């Protein structure tokens, strides 16, 4: 699900940007969004559980 | 809810006289007890009482820092009643005013400002408070100073100050911000006030004040139109109207002023509802140069100042002349922008009347040499005012728009149009005669 | 006879006098939530030109999940007032009604009047009222709220890609959801309301005391050092609590003392662990 | 004045209804589209002489019979749950029968009085005044009362529903009440919305349920939506008042929904005085009374328990035949209600 | 809310109706009027002059209450081990009182949709208040009156609701003064604080297990 999702943010990112095509940095930026959102909702359970 | 009006009866008699044989520091003890069982007992008028007294007392003394001292702490004890301080705030008021040395003064309106600071109850006598420090500010010599004072407080906020000391503050304000040049903040504050204030029974010498005040404020920077406008609602007051003198003078600015305001559909409106007023005969040769910047027709810089040019600039003795040309720099300017509304008045006449005409015959029109001409010109189509196109290679100056086939059309059209119309209306007229001329 | 396109009962926005008061600038910080709610619902309908050039599919709709009372509903009111197309308001709970039928041909009239108008947003506030994942599917009431989320998908799912009619829907608990509704082309963008930090903190407080007085003893940057997890709702009532005590004490002016006191007022600590742990 | 009557009893007879409607849109000046509270929608004509203007789409409107015409339109309804929603009658209570709750009055107050006569101070101030009040506390501290006495004493339109009341088993029923009761807020502004025993519909919003409980908790998400949504309320006020703070929604104890929550707490020694001297003014006392005692031997006692208090006095009054009471007959009252008091669990909740 | 009769074609309303009550809530009411004197009870002489000074002298004697200036007695809880004779003073009660009894039982107000055990109460308290001066019964109270808490198991939350319904009625806005109440139950370890209140069941008679001579008396 995270490699699906990452790829679908760096599109939005080189939209953003306003380019046809996804870069490096791209990518990069849109790891840093996914895994740190996926490591938000990880630690939210855990303080659910808490 | 425990009455103390028979206590307080029997006993503040005799604190007054303790007080004046020398008696300060215990029976201000005393009173302060009293003042607090009071304040314990909510009983609003007794604690109003004890404290007018006690600051009287004081006041009485020549113990100032006794007074500031018993202010401060009796305006910040637990659980106060609004009421009594403001009792206490006024008694301190009147104080003030009587007051003469200036330090002493000064430190008692400082404290009374700190102890008044933010409170409902107590803003109209902070407001006067600060108006009485600017005021005083201002006379030492520190017009910065107080218009900074002054321009700190919001009067238009204040619900229990009248409209007439509202309006009073606000005029103040304006009048500080232009002696100390802020003409931003002076427009700002200006706004404020509402014209429908000055109808309503006494908004006169308000309403006169405001309007001078905007009268320089715009006349700072030109706004001819405007200056107009508040120089007809001055000639509008009755007092102002029922002397000769002054509603002459008001009526020379609003024609001057008119005259001098570029041209516009709103401007047309106000010279010919100028124009059209009765009292304009008292000011003849005024009404001869309205006539002149109203009638479609050429006029000469030259033949203006000759006949004119004196009247409007040094004036007689008969009538006198008017600030508006005067011979200071303001004077100097507003006599440049008269010519050029003149050299503005030809080049829209010599455009509605003309479709194409040289370079040489507009500069020896307008008085001027084709260079200035053509700069005018310019500057005129550049702002949109008028519409023209210079050939420089052949020197023509063309005030047709290209005509399109469909303008052309529907020219042709309207005339068609125009001539059935006029058509019924000679078929009309025809038969109206034929019944009045046929049946004898 | 065929009458207009719709008749309906549905009613749209009046977008004259049901239009929101609620500026953006009104809203303080939030401007990844800005971006990307305006982005999922404008950017779409502008350019597209770069939309398929990279692959991606532009989303059908926006969830605003988060804690309760961190801007979703303010947002969604600052985009109505803002936008110039046009607005379907609904709750979750006015689609499940007694009489069978009823809520799946309310979600159709809804879908069709957003149809209609070309350019239109659908915003349903609440939706864990219909979409919950669980279900009893021995009662018929369940089985009824299962058809009304069924028929919403089915809308949701059928559209052309060729018309500007986005879905806008605001849940606190987003886990409870249906997990076909985060399906793609369904629900695509996920936007997140986070409990505001420093920062966003410092930018709420500085937003709501923009139109107070404000006393300039009053040093708003000690309150937002502060590490206390509030809201923005928490932040408003503690400027509103302020104004209240300076009502209550007769004054035009807040002070530091009231900010202190309506600041305990409304973030009270829960009840203290024993100190004999740690 | 009886073949008045029976004249009028003969031409009252010969008059048909008309069928009530609302009118969904308006297509040409002769033609509109009318939708019969049973369900149908027709295309139906206009009276001629009818203000067409006022045929927005929303207005209810009465149809002719036959010919479904447009005959007249009329304000909006209001259900009859509704109207005895706002005709409750409670009692005349004024403040001074309530005792020990000065700060508790003057916030409720501050809540819900002073924007509606002094909006003044709140504008120039520069905040929208608070909207909803919880009246949290342990049983029997005066929370209805404190809503009797302000329905009573105050001049405000007044709703006053029991949310175990505003339930139906028909699906979707209960949001309809609410939608229902908010809108007639909307209309008569301004108005005070008492919601007592909050938690029958409030509560902590579980992910595992029953149909029963999702359907409670859709009836909660419409109120909250009411309360605060993509609609402003503006100069409509809340109350609601529970024994169970902690089992509440955080978004309904969220400050954007109940602003202030008010403890109304067990009275204290100054309240217990107050509240006797309260309960106890219209008896009959024969020789001097120490109210003193009887609040040192009500400790942990309640408003109830010492009017209950008052009222066993009597009764042991009235037991030994005797037109007045003494403190002899206090004494055993507030001992005989201390005895009764250990079948009660003493234990309060916060909203936690 | 009136209940009226209407024409058929024409509409008209015709005649008004007596108000509609459920079919439960009307058997609820007694009408055969119980035959069982005081004398019958033996053993409880402290408690049957409570209930009879709490329940039936306020509606005979309120010239006493009103001359004294004191509110009558809210209510009656009778508790006590099984078999101690709580039914039966109930039903010496409805004898000796000619006033209109309202029979009810606990198990009796739990229904199984949602609302309609809080319809019944309030129903059943607005035909007592309707017919009279009234007395209701809810024996059984513990079905209804359980304590709350914090559980996800549902169906408690339906039999809360109609306690709350039952806790307003006996006292809350609109103060009620001419229905009483009784009620007996097994169990007060876990009734609700708020329904044990000083202004709901104030006064709280306990029934103990007959000594020996309350069992000579019984025999
Ligand atoms: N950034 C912000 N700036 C200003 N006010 C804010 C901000 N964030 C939240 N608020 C406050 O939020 C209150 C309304 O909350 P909002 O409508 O956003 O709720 P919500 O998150 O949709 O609620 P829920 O989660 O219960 O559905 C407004 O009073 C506003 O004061
Ligand atoms: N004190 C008593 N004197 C005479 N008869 C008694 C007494 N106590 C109980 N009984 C007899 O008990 C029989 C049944 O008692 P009843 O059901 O009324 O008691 P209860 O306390 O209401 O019971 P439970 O707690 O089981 O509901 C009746 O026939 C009654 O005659
Ligand atoms: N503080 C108080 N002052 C006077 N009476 C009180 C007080 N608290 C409770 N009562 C009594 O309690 C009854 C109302 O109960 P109330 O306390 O208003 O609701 P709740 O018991 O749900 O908090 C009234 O009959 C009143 O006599
Ligand atoms: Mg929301
Ligand atoms: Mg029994």
């Amino acid at each position: 699900a995270e490699v699906k999702g990452v790829c679908t943010e760096a599109g939005m990112y080189a939209l953003r940007e306003r380019r046809v095509h996804v870069t490096q940095e791209d990518f990069e930026m849109a790891v840093a969004k996914v895994m740190q959102k996926d490591s938000e909702k990880n630690m939210s359970i855990k303080k659910l559980w808490k | 809810e425990v009455d103390y009006s028979a206590t307080v009866d029997q006993r503040l008699p005799e604190c007054a006289k303790l007080a004046k044989e020398g008696r300060l520091q215990e029976v201000i003890e005393t009173l302060l007890s009293l003042e607090k069982q009071t304040r314990t007992a909510s009983d609003m008028v007794s604690t109003s009482r004890i404290l007018v007294a006690v600051v009287k007392m004081c006041y009485e003394a020549k113990e100032w820092d006794l007074l500031n001292e018993n202010i401060m702490l009796l305006s910040k004890r637990r659980s106060q009643l609004k009421q009594a301080v403001a009792k206490m705030v006024q008694q301190c008021c009147t104080y003030v005013e009587e007051i003469t040395d200036l330090p002493i003064k000064l430190r008692l309106i400082d404290t009374l400002r700190m102890v008044t600071e933010g409170k409902i109850y107590v803003e109209i006598e902070r407001a006067r408070l600060t108006k009485t420090l600017a005021t005083i500010k201002e006379q030492n010599g520190d017009v910065k100073e107080a218009a900074s004072i002054l321009q700190e407080l919001q009067v238009e906020t204040y619900g229990s100050m009248e409209k007439k000391e509202r309006v009073e503050f606000i005029l103040e304000q304006m009048r500080l911000c232009l002696a100390v040049k802020d003409y931003i903040r002076t427009q700002i504050i200006s706004k404020k006030i509402n014209t429908k204030f000055f109808q309503e029974e006494n908004t006169e010498k308000l309403k006169l004040k405001y309007y001078n005040l905007m009268i320089q404020l715009d006349q700072h920077e030109g706004s001819y139109l405007s200056i107009c406008k508040h120089y007809r609602a001055i000639y509008d007051t009755p007092c102002i109207q029922a002397e000769s003198e002054k509603w002459q003078q008001a009526l020379k600015s609003v024609v001057l002023y008119v005259i001098l305001a570029p041209f516009d559909n709103e401007q047309s409106d106000l010279v010919h509802r100028i124009s059209g007023d009765k009292k304009l005969e008292e000011i003849p040769k005024y009404k001869d140069l309205l006539k002149l910047f109203t009638t479609m027709e050429l006029m000469r810089w030259s033949t203006l100042v000759e006949d004119y040019g004196m009247e409007l600039r040094k004036g007689s003795l008969e009538s006198p002349a008017t600030d508006v040309f005067g011979s200071t720099e303001e004077g100097e300017k507003r006599w440049k922008d008269l010519k050029n509304r003149v050299v503005e008045h030809n080049i829209r006449i010599m455009a509605k009347y003309y479709t194409r005409i040289t370079m040489k015959r507009m500069a020896q029109l307008l008085d001027l040499s084709v260079d200035e001409s053509e700069a005018f010109l310019s500057n005129l189509v550049v702002n949109k005012t008028i519409f023209a196109k210079v050939d420089r290679l052949a020197g023509i100056i063309n005030f047709q728009r290209p005509k399109d086939p469909n303008n052309l059309l529907n020219d042709w059209s309207q005339k068609l149009n125009s001539l059935m119309s006029l058509v019924n209306k000679t078929t009309h007229l025809i038969a109206k005669e034929e019944m009045i001329h046929n049946l004898q | 006879d065929v009458l207009p396109p719709e008749a309906d009962s549905s009613i749209m926005m009046l977008t004259s006098d049901q239009k929101p008061d609620v500026m953006y600038a009104d809203i303080g910080g939030m401007d990844i939530q800005k971006q990307e709610v305006r982005e999922a619902v404008e950017l779409p309908l502008t350019h597209f030109e770069l939309y398929k050039q990279i692959g991606i599919d532009p989303p059908r709709g926006v969830l605003m999940y988060g804690p309760p009372g961190c801007g979703k509903t303010m947002l969604a009111k600052a985009v109505a007032h803002h936008t110039t197309a046009a607005f379907i308001r609904v709750v979750g709970s006015e689609f499940v009604q007694k009489y069978l039928g009823e809520g799946p041909r309310m979600v159709r009239d809804v879908f069709r009047l957003a149809k209609e108008n070309a350019p239109a947003i659908i915003f349903i506030d609440e939706i864990d009222a219909i979409a919950t994942k669980r279900f009893d599917a021995q009662t018929g009431a369940d089985r009824e709220v299962q058809r009304i989320l069924l028929e919403l998908l089915n809308q949701m799912d059928g559209f052309d890609q060729n018309v500007n009619v986005k879905v806008i829907m605001a849940t606190n608990r987003a886990d409870t959801l249906d997990p076909a509704l985060l399906r793609p082309g369904r629900l695509d963008r996920k936007i997140e309301f986070p409990l505001p930090d420093r920062r966003q903190k410092r930018l709420i407080f500085s937003t709501i005391t923009s139109k107070m007085n404000l006393s300039e003893e009053v040093d708003l940057e000690d309150y937002v050092a502060r590490p206390d997890k509030i809201s923005g709702a928490d932040i408003n009532s503690i400027c509103q609590e302020s104004g209240m005590l300076a009502v209550r004490e007769n004054r035009y002016i807040v002070l530091a003392k009231d900010f202190e006191k309506a600041y305990k007022t409304v973030i009270k600590k829960d009840e203290q662990e024993h100190e004999f742990y740690k | 004045k009886q073949y008045e009557k029976s004249e009028n009893d003969l031409k009252a007879l010969q008059s048909v209804g008309q069928i009530v409607g609302e009118v969904l849109k308006q297509l040409t000046e002769e033609k509109f589209i009318v939708k019969a509270t049973n369900g149908p929608r027709y295309v139906v004509g206009c009276r001629r002489q009818l203000d067409k203007s006022k045929l927005k789409p929303g207005t209810r409107v009465a149809l002719d019979m036959t010919t479904l015409t447009i005959m007249r339109y009329l304000p909006r309804e209001v259900d009859p749950l509704v109207y005895n929603m706002s005709h409750e009658d409670p009692g005349n209570v004024s403040y001074s029968e309530i005792g020990g709750l000065s700060e508790q009055i003057r916030e409720l107050r501050e809540v819900i009085e002073l924007p509606l006569t002094n909006p003044e101070l709140f504008q120039r101030v520069g905040i929208i005044p608070p909207k909803g009040c919880l009246l949290y506390g342990p049983p029997g501290t005066g929370k209805t009362l404190l809503a009797r006495a302000v329905a009573s004493q105050l001049d405000c339109n007044f709703l006053k529903v029991v949310s175990s009341s505003i339930v139906d088993k028909y699906i979707g029923e209960s949001a309809r009440l609410i939608r229902e009761m908010f809108n007639y807020a909307r209309d008569h502004q301004p108005c005070i919305i008492f919601m007592d025993e909050i938690d029958a519909i409030g509560g902590r919003r579980f992910s595992e349920g029953t149909s029963a409980d999702r359907e409670i908790q859709r009836t909660l998400m419409e109120l909250l939506n009411q309360m605060d949504g993509f609609d402003t309320l503006h100069r409509v006020k809340m109350i609601m008042a529970t024994n169970r703070p902690d089992t509440l929604d955080p978004a309904l104890l969220r400050p954007g929904r109940l602003d202030r929550k008010i403890h109304i707490d067990l009275p204290n020694e100054q309240a217990r005085l107050d509240i006797l001297k309260i309960h106890a003014g219209p008896i009959t006392k024969h020789g001097e009374i120490d109210y003193e005692a009887i609040v040192k031997l009500s400790d942990g006692f309640n408003g109830a328990d010492l009017r209950n208090v008052c009222t066993e006095a009597g009764m042991f009054a009235i037991r030994a035949d005797h037109d007045f009471v003494v403190q002899e007959d206090f004494m055993k009252a507030v001992r005989k209600v201390a005895d009764s008091k250990k079948l009660e669990s003493k234990l309060d909740y916060k909203p936690v | 809310g009136d209940l009226v009769g209407v024409n058929k074609d024409s509409y008209l309303i015709l005649e008004t109706l007596p108000t509609e009550y459920d079919s439960r809530v009307k058997a609820m009411e007694v009408d055969e009027r119980p035959t069982e004197q005081y004398s019958d009870i033996g053993g409880l002489d402290k408690q049957i002059q409570e209930l009879v000074e709490a329940i039936v002298l306020p509606m005979n004697h309120k010239e006493k209450f009103e001359n004294l200036g004191i509110q009558p007695p809210k209510g009656v809880l009778m508790y006590g081990p099984p078999g101690t004779g709580k039914t039966l003073l109930a039903r010496a009660c409805a004898a000796q009182t000619k006033a209109t009894f309202l029979k009810l039982a606990g198990p009796q107000l739990v229904q199984m949709f949602i609302g309609d055990g809080a319809k019944l109460v309030r129903d059943a308290f607005a035909l007592a208040k309707e017919k009279a001066p009234s007395i209701i019964f809810i024996d059984e109270l513990d079905a209804i009156g359980t304590k709350r808490f914090d559980s996800e198991k549902a169906g408690d939350r339906e039999v809360q609701r109609t306690m709350l319904e039952l806790l307003n009625q006996l006292d809350g806005f609109q103060p009620n003064t001419q229905v009483k109440v009784i009620a007996a139950t097994n169990r007060v370890d876990i009734l609700d604080p708020a329904l044990l209140r000083s202004g709901r069941l104030d006064r709280k008679i306990e029934f103990p297990m007959p000594n020996e001579e309350a069992r000579a008396r019984i025999m």
